[PDB]
C-alpha cells in the first residue's frame, strides 16, 4: 500500500477571446434604407453608415455609463438611456 | 374629427358590403362545391388517382 | 399496447451474430489520452476554473 | 380476443402476410371503442403497411377519409409518400417541406 | 407608487367609450404627461426667477410661449374656467 | 509505461495550448491598450477643439 | 423571365417597409456590437436587455431620420443614387459634430 | 373632491406633492396649483381623441402605438410642439416622391 506509486490522491486544485467585433450587415442596412425611401443606392454607403453607428452609439454609451456611475448603481437599467437621449436632443418615449 | 369619422363611416359601409358579397361568394362556392361523395363516385375518383 | 418480436416470423429469418473487436492504443494517441486524463483527474477532483 | 376480423382492403396493392392482418383488426377494434393505440412491435416488421392498411380500411368500410396527418422524422419523409405509392395509390398524398415559397 | 393610469383611462372613456388601450401606449402616455409636466414646471420656475422677487399668472404665461398659440388660447381659457369652477 | 508517459507529459500537449492562449491574451491586451490610448487622444483633441 | 426593370419592385418594397414598424436590426449582432463597444470601459457591466432594446430603437430612429434627410438632399440634385456627398452634407448642415 | 368641485379629473394633489418635492419655488402659487394640471388635461384630451380616432380608422378597437404615432405626426401643430422626441415602436408616414414614380 505505502510502497509503490499510483493515482489515488485526487488532486490539489489549480486553474485547470474577449476582443469582440462589430456586427450589422449589408441586408440590414438595405432594409433600413428601403424604410427611408430610396429608389437606388450606390456601393459606398454601408461604410459610412457603419461610421455613423461608430460615432453615435459609443458617445451615448459613455454618457450613460458615467451617468449610472454618478447614480452609484453598479448595473445599467433601461431608464438610464432616457437621460442620455434627453440631453442629446432626441428623446424616446415608452421607458 | 368630422372628416375622419365620415371616412370611418364609409369604411364601415365598405366592410358591410364586402361582408355580404363574400357571404354570397361562399354560398356560390358551396353550390359549385362537390356534394355527396357516396360510394361509387368516391371509389371512381380514388381509382383515377390510383 | 401491441408488441410482436421476431418470434412471430422465424421460418425464413437470418440470425444476428454479435461480435466485439478489441483495438489497441497508438503511441501518440496514448500520450494524448494520458495527458488529458491526468489533467482532468487533477482538475475535477479539486479546485478548477 | 374481442376483435372482429372482417376487412375490405380495396384498391390496396399487395396483401398482408398473415401477420399484419391481426394488427389491422386490432386497430379496427381500437377505433370502434374510440381509444388510442400503440403499435410498438419489433422494428422493421412493416409498421407502415399496417397503418396504410388501417387507413385503407377506414376509407373503404367508412365514407370518411378526411385530412389525416403523418408526423414522421425527416429522413423517412420521402419514404412514406413512396410507401403507399408502390402500395395502395387510391389516396391523395401531400408532402410538406422545402422553403417558404413552394 | 401612485400610477396615473386611472386618470388617462377615464379621460379616454369620457372621449371614447368603446376604444381600448395597449400596454406600450400606457407607458407612452405616462412619459408624455410626466415630461410635459416637468418641462412646463421648470419653465414656470425660470419665469419666477424672471421677476426680481421670490401664482397663476406665471403658469399662464409659461404655457403661453411653450406650445403653439392655437392650442395655447384654449389651454389658458379652460384653465381659467377650471379655477372659476374651483373658486367656490 | 509510466516513465516515458511522465516525460512526454512534462513536455505535454496542453502546455502548447496554454502558451498559445497566453500569447493570444498578450496581443489582445496590447490591442486593447492601443484602442484605449487612441480613444483618449481623440477625446482630448475633440475637447481642445471645442 | 419574370424580371422587372431596376426599381420596379423598389417602390413596392419601400411601401412594404414604411407600412411596417418592426425591428429592422437583428438582436444578436446588435448585442455583440453593444458588448464590443461597452467592454472598453469597465467589466461586469451587467446590461439589462431593455436598455439595449432602448438604444436599438434610438439608433434605428436616428438612422431613418438621417436617411430621409439625405434622400431629400439627393433629390435636390438631378440624382436618384445616393453617394457620400449627400451624407456628409446632411451631417454637416445640422452641425451634429 | 377638489377636482370634482373644479370640474377636473386629474389628481391635483399628486401634482402638488410633485411640485413641492421639486422645489422649483419655496412657496408655489397656491391660487391655482391645479391650473398647470388643467392645461395638461386639455393637451391629454387632444392627444387621446386623436389616438382614438386613429385607432378607429384602421378598425382596431385598442390604441395601437402606431395609431398614436400617426395621430401626433399628422397634426402640424403637434409636430411643432413635440418633434424632437421619438416614440417606441412608432413609424413613418408613407411619403413617396411623385417624381420618383416611373
Ligand atoms: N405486406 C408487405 N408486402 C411487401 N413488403 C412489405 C410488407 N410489409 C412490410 N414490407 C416491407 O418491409 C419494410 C418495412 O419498412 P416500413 O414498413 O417502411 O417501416 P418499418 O421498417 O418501421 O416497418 C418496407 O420496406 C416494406 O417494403
Ligand atoms: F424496422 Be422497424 F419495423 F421500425
Amino acid at each position: 500500500s505505502g510502497r509503490g506509486k499510483g493515482g489515488k490522491g485526487l488532486g490539489k486544485g489549480g486553474a485547470k477571446l474577449r476582443d469582440n467585433i462589430q456586427g450589422i450587415t449589408k441586408p440590414a442596412i438595405r432594409r433600413l434604407a428601403r424604410r427611408g425611401g430610396v429608389k437606388r443606392i450606390s456601393g459606398l454607403i454601408y461604410e459610412e453608415v457603419r461610421a455613423v453607428l461608430k460615432s453615435f452609439l459609443e458617445s451615448v454609451i459613455r454618457d450613460s455609463v458615467t451617468y449610472t456611475e454618478h447614480a452609484k448603481r453598479k448595473t445599467v437599467t433601461s431608464l438610464d438611456v432616457v437621460y442620455a437621449l434627453k440631453r442629446q436632443g432626441r428623446t424616446l418615449y415608452g421607458f | 374629427m368630422e372628416n375622419t369619422m365620415k371616412v370611418y363611416e364609409k369604411l364601415s359601409k365598405a366592410e358591410k358590403k364586402r361582408k355580404i358579397i363574400q357571404e354570397r361568394i361562399r354560398k356560390h362556392k358551396e353550390q359549385e362545391s362537390q356534394h355527396m361523395l357516396t360510394q361509387e363516385e368516391r371509389l371512381r375518383i380514388a381509382k383515377e388517382t390510383e | 399496447l401491441l408488441r410482436r418480436l421476431k418470434a412471430d416470423v422465424e421460418k425464413q429469418m437470418p440470425a444476428k451474430y454479435e461480435h466485439i473487436v478489441y483495438c489497441k492504443l497508438s503511441k501518440r494517441q496514448r500520450f494524448l489520452y494520458d495527458d488529458f486524463m491526468s489533467r482532468a483527474q487533477t482538475k475535477a477532483t479539486l479546485a478548477s476554473g | 380476443l374481442s376483435v372482429v376480423d372482417v376487412p375490405v382492403p380495396s384498391l390496396l396493392r399487395g396483401n398482408l402476410r398473415t401477420y399484419q392482418k391481426q394488427g389491422l383488426n386490432w386497430l379496427a377494434s381500437l377505433y370502434n371503442n374510440h381509444t388510442n393505440g400503440i403499435l410498438a412491435d419489433e422494428m422493421g416488421l412493416g409498421k407502415t403497411i399496417q397503418t396504410i392498411s388501417l387507413l385503407a380500411y377506414l376509407a373503404c368500410e367508412k365514407e370518411n377519409w378526411g385530412p389525416h396527418l403523418i408526423v414522421v422524422p425527416t429522413s423517412v419523409l420521402l419514404n412514406w409518400e413512396m410507401e403507399f405509392k408502390r402500395f395502395a395509390p387510391g389516396f391523395k398524398v401531400l408532402t410538406y417541406y422545402g422553403s417558404p415559397q413552394q | 407608487k401612485e400610477t396615473y393610469s386611472s386618470y388617462i383611462y377615464k379621460v379616454l372613456k369620457q372621449t371614447h367609450p368603446d376604444t381600448g388601450i395597449s400596454q406600450k401606449s400606457m407607458s407612452i402616455l405616462n412619459s408624455f404627461v410626466n415630461d410635459i409636466f416637468e418641462r412646463i414646471a421648470t419653465e414656470a420656475s425660470k419665469l419666477a426667477a424672471y421677476n426680481k422677487k421670490s401664482s397663476a399668472r406665471e403658469i399662464q404665461t409659461a404655457v403661453r410661449l411653450i406650445l403653439p398659440g392655437e392650442l395655447a388660447k384654449h389651454a389658458v381659457s379652460e384653465g381659467t374656467r377650471a379655477v372659476t369652477k374651483y373658486s367656490s | 509505461l509510466n516513465d516515458e508517459l511522465v516525460l512526454h507529459n512534462k513536455d505535454g500537449f496542453l502546455a502548447r495550448q496554454e502558451f498559445l492562449q497566453r500569447v493570444g491574451s498578450a496581443e489582445d491586451e496590447r490591442y486593447k491598450e492601443l484602442r484605449r490610448q487612441q480613444l483618449a487622444q481623440q477625446l482630448q483633441q475633440d475637447s481642445e477643439a471645442s | 423571365p419574370h424580371r422587372y426593370k431596376p426599381g420596379t419592385v423598389a417602390l413596392r418594397e419601400i411601401r412594404r417597409f414604411q407600412k411596417s414598424t418592426e425591428l429592422l436590426i437583428r438582436k444578436l449582432p446588435f448585442q455583440r456590437l453593444v458588448r464590443e463597444i461597452a467592454q472598453d470601459f469597465k467589466t461586469d457591466l451587467r446590461f439589462q436587455s431593455s436598455a439595449i432594446g432602448a438604444l436599438q430603437e434610438s439608433v434605428e430612429a436616428y438612422l431613418v431620420s438621417l436617411f430621409e434627410d439625405t434622400n431629400l438632399a439627393a433629390i435636390h440634385a438631378k440624382r436618384v443614387t445616393i453617394m457620400p456627398k449627400e451624407i456628409q452634407l446632411a451631417r454637416r448642415l445640422r452641425g451634429e459634430r | 373632491s377638489r377636482s370634482a368641485k373644479a370640474g377636473l379629473t386629474f389628481p391635483v394633489g399628486r401634482v402638488h406633492r410633485l411640485l413641492r418635492r421639486g422645489n422649483y419655488a419655496q412657496r408655489i402659487g397656491s391660487g391655482a396649483p391645479v391650473y398647470l394640471t388643467a392645461v395638461l388635461e386639455y393637451l391629454a384630451a387632444e392627444i387621446l381623441e386623436l389616438a382614438g380616432n386613429a385607432a378607429r380608422d384602421n378598425k382596431k378597437t385598442r390604441i395601437i402605438p402606431r395609431h398614436l404615432q400617426l395621430a401626433i405626426r399628422n397634426d402640424d401643430e403637434l409636430n411643432k410642439l413635440l418633434g424632437n422626441v421619438t416614440i417606441a415602436q412608432g413609424g413613418v408616414l408613407p411619403n413617396i416622391h411623385q417624381n420618383l414614380l416611373p
